[PDB]
């Protein structure tokens, strides 16, 4: 679509960059978290019920979430190095 | 059975002719009996409070819907092929995304989740008999041999510390309990023996005039049994004062856990057991202080 | 019924209290055995009660020899022996009425006849106003008679006494000597021991001496 | 005047030498009654040497806005520890502080498109004990909320007041046991000595009804009570040393699961002589009370 | 200079041991007060020691007044009282030698003269051989004589005797009565109070009487 394809790709790149931004907020919450986990030997690793198991469930939840971030990178990276390469090749061939 | 009541009506004026001495002897028996009573009530209180508390170590099992959907519900059927586990409650699929967006605070960025690869944990805990050492590690091969899972983790080691700290506390308590019991036995066996040893002349005159073997022991076994009875009764009516002393203090500990805790008092049968034990130990210590003392005056 | 063969009493200190003593008395007569201070008169009365073993020798009582008897029936012998002692051995923790009434409670008499017997025993010795009292505030003349009143209850067959009338005046010493001679018309063996001679020289039953166990 | 002291001491030991199945029994009762405060005091000293393993109770993590590199974050950290409530803060930051994530927590680095790491460290702040608790927590929140640019104002006190209420419960239960323990020490001697004097009441009687002195009667009984207390405290020290040698093996199992070189540290020499002196004074006071009670009995 | 004006003692049981006694005593004077077994024989000695204070009247001893005396002063006026007792007031669980030696320990005597004082006392009483055994293994009659031996140590100024020759024979009674007869050559009074009248019928001394409480003499 010539310039309209580039205009749509700009909005797609903006949405992708916002997904990147949400990804380092996920890693910031993960850090903020991993260090909650922070504790050399003491009392915090016992406490009482519920909330300690909730923290372990949160970090094990992030253990699957951050590797799911890898394939959510890869899913939009499949259309990043191929659609944009074809859009530049189609515009150069028509010109 | 009242033919000779002279013994029971005779072993009271020895305890009433010196009322301050008998009173403060019953004081020391009650004080030395209060420590094992309060220690036993503390032991039974923390034993009752170790039932709904002191949680079992947690085993985390992954049973996600990426592999299969009906197998995640059906794996409950073959996870009973292993003894020791009594709680097999499994959280539903809404719990995983209902807890993450309500406590982690990052539920606003997961609105565009087209596929959800997030698994669920399993609440599988063993009973109290098979706990500690490598008993948790002996059941690894059977859990790893269970199909329908992708991976499993060993995510706890704090329970080994907890059942080393409680083992040390139990060792200290078991060392101190029999030592307090020995303190009670020795304070009965000494606190009455000097009472018979105070009145040697009654033994000498009652033996020197022609009596029988039991008539010498008649006003002394009852005196020792009554002294132990008075000490045990005073200990029971003094331990409840300290129970109501700590009754207000344990209340603030209840609401910081969200529950409500109460004090388990001494029951009727164990109070009668304490009275009978103290009376028989007083009787034995009065017999052993007199039939040994009867052989002195027969050369 | 007292009969003595050649017995020898020796303590753990190696001192011969009685080397050789031999006497025999019919059942139902008095005696007035005396001696010096070093004589063993009170321990001679003690061997009859069986509180002190005769060591080497044979002693007869009634028809049974108290030489190798077990301790289970040692104190069954002294229930029929009305011995008063050197020091007045009393129960200071209880009153004089329960002090006198010890052998009636021992023998198992009914409680209605205990008071009558104790009052009859205290009539002849003269202790009525000082009944239901303790022996602490009784003076030694009264405490010596308390043991006498304890030894004259429930009509003993054999009666022993080592120096009564010691803390007692001469006017009442004669009266308690006729109290002993008031028991000795019913059959009772009396073995009165004493040290004074003036109030026992007016009579003669078995007036015998003791010099380190020797008799004649 | 030392001759009468020597005579009183020799009379006290002449009584204590006689009846060796009675003096030893009284010493054993006093020693078993006194070996409870020794054992609970070793436990009380044992749990106060778990104060280096107890717990930093606030874990406040305050971090400024993004790209807070070099001395810009260090000045904020230095003024964060400039308050009166916080005095020690270790300043770990940048990439080497970030390296604990990849080897400790594992996870995925995602270094292909992470480029610049957005958050090097947060605060690492350890204040001093728990006098800054929830009664005074909102007071110190107002100190740190004045400066802007902080997205890390969160305080989730996961300990809450729990291990507090529990510590107050333990410190109250131990106190109301220990006052009874001290009174049990104060009363077992108080009747062992008193009944020993009551056995020898006739001696006080016959010494009063001859020519005597008011202070002569006291001294053998006082020395007998002092030797009873001294023997009880000495055998209590012996029993407590055997129990320390018994419990030396029991700390070895909890040493492995913590990986620390820990000693029980029982029976220090500065407190043993103090225990002996206090128990000797209790025996002296009990003998004084019993002898004064029996001296006022025989008044005209 | 020991004298009684009109004194008497009441009791917690309501019985009157004395009804008013008036007697005077020079230093170094014998006495042979006697009576029945109900009169105030031993009680009068208990008043004159200071063991029992009178309920009525006031009492003077030596040169001072000893009625209503303080408890801190009554042991200081008992060292010079050599009281013999009726019952054997003796230190049980103690040997004979230190039992006689206790008044020397009260007097503060040294460790060298105490043996030659106590052994001389037990020699003059006649109980030297029984100096290493206990009173529980002594004879009953010679448990009194160690009481006399305890009463005749350290030279008491006033010697009181609550019935000796009680458990003593005929021949030894004049032997122990003649022990007090060289005490009259020095300034010490003796208050012999016996029941039998045979040992006083051959002696001419002061003859006091007690009868129900009335003394006069
Ligand atoms: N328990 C004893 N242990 C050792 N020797 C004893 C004992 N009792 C008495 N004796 C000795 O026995 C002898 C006389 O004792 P016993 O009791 O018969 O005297 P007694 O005749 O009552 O005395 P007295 O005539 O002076 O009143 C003495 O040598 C005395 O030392
Ligand atoms: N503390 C006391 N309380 C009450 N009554 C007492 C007390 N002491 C003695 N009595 C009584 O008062 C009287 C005084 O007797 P006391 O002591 O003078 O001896 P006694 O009659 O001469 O006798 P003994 O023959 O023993 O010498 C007696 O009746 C005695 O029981």
């Amino acid at each position: 679509q010539l310039n309209k394809q580039i205009d749509e790709m700009n909005a797609s790149i903006a949405k992708l960059e916002q997904q990147k931004a949400a990804q380092e907020r996920s890693l910031a919450a993960q850090l903020d978290a991993a260090f909650r986990q922070g504790e050399h030997t003491g009392i915090q690793l016992i406490l009482s019920g519920e909330e300690s198991q909730r923290g372990q469930r949160l970090q094990a939840y992030f253990g699957y979430l951050n590797q799911a971030r890898q394939e959510t990178i890869a899913q939009l990276k499949q259309t990043r190095e191929e659609v944009a390469m074809q859009r530049a090749e189609l515009e150069e061939k028509q010109s | 059975n009242e033919q000779v009541r002279y013994a029971f009506h005779g072993a009271l004026q020895d305890l009433k002719s010196k009322p301050f001495a008998t009173f403060l002897t019953v004081m020391v028996i009650a004080i030395s009996l209060t420590l094992p009573s309060v220690c036993y009530m503390v032991y039974k209180n923390v034993n009752q409070a170790a039932t709904q508390y002191y949680p079992s170590p947690q085993i985390t099992v992954y049973l996600q819907k990426t592999l299969d959907d009906d197998a995640a519900a059906g794996v409950v059927a073959q996870l009973q092929a292993e003894q020791g586990v009594e709680k097999v409650n499994y959280l539903s699929r809404e719990d995983a995304l209902g807890e993450f967006r309500n406590w982690s605070g990052f539920g606003g960025a997961l609105d565009m989740l087209e596929e959800n690869p997030l698994p669920a944990v399993a609440v599988v805990i063993p009973k109290l008999d098979f706990q500690g050492t490598e008993s948790l590690n002996t059941l690894r091969d059977r859990i790893t041999q269970i199909n329908g899972i992708d991976e499993v983790r060993m995510d706890d080691s704090w329970f080994a510390r907890l059942a080393a700290l409680t083992g040390l506390v139990g060792r200290v308590s078991a060392m101190i309990g029999v030592l307090m019991v020995a303190a009670v036995f020795l304070v009965i066996g000494n606190s009455v023996r000097l009472s018979i040893f105070a009145r040697r002349d009654s033994i000498n005159v009652q033996k020197l005039i022609g009596a029988t073997d039991g008539f010498i022991l008649r006003p002394f076994l009852y005196g020792g049994a009554l002294l132990g009875f008075s000490g045990a009764l005073l200990s029971l009516i003094l331990s409840e004062i300290l129970v109501l002393r700590l009754s207000s203090a344990v209340a603030e500990v209840a609401q910081v856990f969200g529950t409500k805790f109460d004090i388990n008092g001494l029951s009727f049968d164990e109070c009668l057991l304490l009275l009978l034990v103290c009376s028989m130990i007083g009787w034995v210590a009065a017999w052993l202080a007199t039939v040994q003392h009867l052989r002195h005056f027969t050369p | 019924m007292i009969r003595f063969e050649h017995v020898s009493k020796a303590y753990l200190g190696g001192r011969q209290a009685l080397q050789g003593v031999t006497f025999h008395m019919q059942p139902g007569e008095m005696a007035f055995l005396t001696g010096h201070s070093g004589a063993g008169k009170s321990t001679l009365l003690k061997l009859i009660c069986g509180i002190e073993r005769p060591s080497a020798g044979k002693i007869w009582f009634s028809g049974h020899d108290i030489t190798r008897l077990k301790n289970r029936e040692v104190p069954f012998l002294r229930r029929q022996i009305g011995m008063i002692f050197q020091d007045h051995h009393l129960l200071m923790d209880r009153t004089v009425y329960d002090n006198v009434a010890i052998p009636l409670i021992i023998a198992g008499a009914s409680g209605d006849d205990i008071r009558r017997r104790v009052s009859a025993a205290l009539d002849k010795v003269g202790l009525l106003d000082k009944a239901k009292n303790f022996p602490i505030q009784l003076s030694g003349g009264e405490q010596q008679r308390v043991g006498i009143a304890r030894a004259v209850v429930n009509k003993p067959a054999v009666l022993l006494a080592d120096q009564p009338t010691g803390n007692l005046d001469d006017a009442l010493s004669e009266g308690i000597l006729r109290l002993f001679e008031e028991f000795n018309r019913v059959g009772v063996t009396v073995l009165m021991a004493t040290h004074d001679i003036n109030l026992i020289s007016r009579r003669s039953y078995r007036m015998l001496t003791l010099s380190d166990g020797h008799l004649h």
